[PDB]
This record gives C-alpha cells, structure tokens and sequence, in this order.
C-alpha cells in the first residue's frame, strides 16, 4: 500500500540493513579493475556505520598499502572491524605506493564492507568487499523463514 | 647492467645461509626498479624467494616467508639474502634478478628483465674438499684433466688460462659412493701440436678456494 501508515515496526530489532555487493550489481571486480575505483586523499575523516545482514560476496580483498618508507597508507583496523563473513574468493594484495598521500577512499561513494560494518575507507589487512546498504523492515517471523 | 651472485657453495643443516649480489651500472635504490631472489633446485624449476623495492620494503613467498630475509645496501649497490634453518630441500641455485613493476594503486611486481648467474648452494653436514687433479696423456689427439674427489659442486675448468676454447669439452661430475665428486675435462687437439704447444688446465673450486693448474704431457 502507498500510505505512510503501511508497514509496522514492533521492535528496533526488526530494522534490517542489508549489504549488497557491487559484484551483485554486475560491476567488474577483478583486482586490477576494482583498484581503479580506489584512491588516496587527505582532509577526509573515515566514517564507519553498522549494518545487520549482507550478501555472500563473490570477491573480496585483503589489502596492505604503504608509502615507500614502509608506513601504511591504510588505517589500522578498529576493534569492531572483522573480516567479511562470506567471501568466495579473496584477493590478497600487499605493496607500496611511490607518491600517494592520505587514506583510501572509494570513488563511487560505495562502501568498503566488512563484518557488519560499512566504511568510507579501506582498512589495512582486513577482508572487504565493495557494496552499498539498504534499510527495510523484517519481522522475526519473516526473518526466521529466510535464514532458518 | 650486471648482476653478480656471491657467497658460499655450502651450508650445514640448521644454519643460516647468506648470499649476496653485486649490482653494476645502475643504482640499487633507483626508482622504478625492484630486485629479487629466485631459486632453482637441480633439475627442478623456478621458485621465487622474495623481492625488495627501491626503498626498504620487502615482499616474500609465503612458502619460505618465515626463514627468508632480504636486504639492500644502497652505498654498496648489493643485495643480501638470508635463509635461516636450512634443510636438504634448500639445495639450489640462487639467482639475483632485476624486477620491473607497474604503477597502479600499488606498484605491481613484473617482468624480470635482467638476471645474474646463480650460485649453487648445497645443504650438507659434510665439509668442503678440494679436488685431487691428475693429468690424462694424449693419444687426432685427446688429452685432459681428471678432477677427483671433491665436494660440493661447482668446478670450473679452463685451458691455457682461457686462451684454449676450440676443442674443449668438460663432462658432468659423477657423485661417488663416498659422497665426493669426480669430474673430467678434455680437449681435442691437433696431434701435430703435442710437442710444440703447452696444454695446461685451470681447475677452480670455489667451495674450498682451490685453484689447481696442471700441465698435461705425452708419454
Ligand atoms: C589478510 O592479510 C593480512 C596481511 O596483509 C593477514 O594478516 C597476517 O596475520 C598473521 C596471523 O595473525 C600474522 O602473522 C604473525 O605475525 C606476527 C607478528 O605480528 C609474527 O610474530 C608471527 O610469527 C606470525 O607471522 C601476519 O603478520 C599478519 N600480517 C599483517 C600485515 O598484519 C591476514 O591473515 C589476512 N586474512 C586472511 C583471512 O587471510
Ligand atoms: C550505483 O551503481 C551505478 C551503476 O553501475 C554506478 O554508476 C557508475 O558510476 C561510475 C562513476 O560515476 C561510472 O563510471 C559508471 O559508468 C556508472 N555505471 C553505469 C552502468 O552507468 C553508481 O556509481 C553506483 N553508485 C553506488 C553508490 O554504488
């Protein structure tokens, strides 16, 4: 129904934020292609946001990037950053950048997805996949049937 | 544009192996160049060991990451490869090579354009032994040197300090029951020169720092 009143939210638990991948959006995810969407920049503070469920990822990345001196250009992961839950193929990459400064920011405005945490930046050594999230109401009964 | 591998031809088990590579004609910290180590066990194929950039950074092969260590000396223009806790399976030919990269999100490891000539490092609890060189008299005329009982390979044999090339044929060493090697080298020469030209071999054995020259004579 198109009405504002259509829909019921009984507990906060029934708000579900789902992470959908860019691979699921038929976007090229090869490491060489994927990296063309990532870029370094200063003056931007990385932000993180919690979500509840996510799509099984086609591909993920486990990346460490430094400057020539060996100092990471990627931020150390916060306590609450865990490797993405379900990746079919992880791309482990470790290297250095000759002339880059700041932090890794996704170009499309998409998020770096980890385990129930989306971010505007790439965390060093943590498994992630690219994606976006969407909010919806799912009651427990509906939730129980899907996941079981 | 030269790479020269250097270091001992023998190391014992549970011992750190150390090798080095002297780079010539280019700077070891020059931008756009990476340098790395590759190994080849006798009769087997290539295995990458690790690579070091133009800065301090090093990357290694997870199959030997725990033991392998690589360092570049910017003033000496030379590399260092350490391999701790060696075993029988570390017996191999170690190569120094220059590695190109592709600059993207990350400088990507690439084609190895220039390679050095490797150093055979044997892993064994035995100690080195220089060869007992004996002359093999001629009889159009075949003469040579017998390099006997030595350890471990390689052995290099030159004739007349490198002046004699034509006709030289050195044979593959045999591993004797004792654990020592035996190697022969011969030269096919004009029989008409047996009494006019001096024929001397030059046996080098780097593992024992031995150099033996031997004049081969008829009768
Ligand atoms: C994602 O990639 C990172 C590397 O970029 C992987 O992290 C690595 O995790 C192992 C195990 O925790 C670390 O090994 C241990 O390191 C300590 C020193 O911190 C050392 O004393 C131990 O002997 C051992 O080698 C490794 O250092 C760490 N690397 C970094 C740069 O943090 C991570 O495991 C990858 N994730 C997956 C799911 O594979
Ligand atoms: C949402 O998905 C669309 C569809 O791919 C993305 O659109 C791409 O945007 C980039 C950057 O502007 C362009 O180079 C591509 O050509 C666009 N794709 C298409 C098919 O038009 C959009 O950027 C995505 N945004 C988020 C937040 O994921």
């Amino acid at each position: 129904v198109d009405s504002v009143c259509s829909g019921t939210l009984q507990k906060t638990e029934d708000v579900h934020l789902m992470g959908f991948t860019l691979s699921g959006q038929k976007v090229a995810d090869s490491p060489l292609e994927a990296s063309k969407r990532w870029a370094f920049r200063t003056g931007v503070p990385p932000k993180n946001v919690e979500y509840t469920e996510g799509e099984e990822a086609k591909t993920c990345y486990n990346i460490s990037v430094t400057d020539p001196s060996g100092k990471s250009l990627l931020l150390d992961p916060p306590s609450n950053i865990r490797d993405y839950p379900k990746c079919k193929t992880v791309h482990h990459i470790q290297g250095q950048n000759p002339h880059a400064q700041g932090i890794a920011l996704h170009l499309w405005g998409a998020f770096f997805l980890y385990d129930r945490v989306a971010s505007t930046t790439m965390y060093r050594g943590k498994v992630f996949t690219e994606g976006n999230i969407a909010a919806m109401i799912v009651n427990k009964t509906v939730h129980r049937m899907i996941f079981s | 544009l030269q790479l020269q591998e250097s270091g001992p031809g023998l190391v014992k088990p549970s011992e750190t192996l150390s090798l080095s590579c002297t780079v010539s004609g280019v700077s070891i910290s020059d931008n756009s160049y990476y340098w790395g180590w590759i190994r080849q066990p006798p009769g087997k194929g290539l295995e990458w060991i690790g690579t070091i950039s133009y800065s301090g950074n090093t990357y290694y092969n997870p199959s030997l990451k725990s033991r392998v260590s690589i360092s570049g000396d910017t003033s000496k223009h030379q590399l260092s490869l350490k391999v701790s806790s060696v075993t029988a399976a570390d017996t191999a030919v170690y190569y120094c090579a220059r590695q190109r990269i592709v600059s993207g999100f990350v400088e990507w490891l690439s084609k190895f354009d220039y390679w050095g000539q490797g150093t055979l490092v044997t892993v064994s609890s035995a100690s080195t032994k220089g060869p007992s060189v004996f002359p093999l008299a001629p009889s159009t005329a075949a003469l040579g040197c017998l390099v006997k009982d030595y350890f471990p390979e390689p052995v290099t044999v030159s004739w007349n300090s490198g002046a004699l090339t034509s006709g030289v044929h050195t044979f593959p060493a045999v591993l004797q029951s004792s654990g020592l090697y035996s190697l022969s080298s011969v030269v096919t020469v004009p029989s008409s020169s047996l009494g006019t030209q001096t024929y001397i071999c030059n046996v080098n054995h780097k593992p024992s720092n031995t150099k033996v020259d031997k004049k081969v004579e008829p009768k």
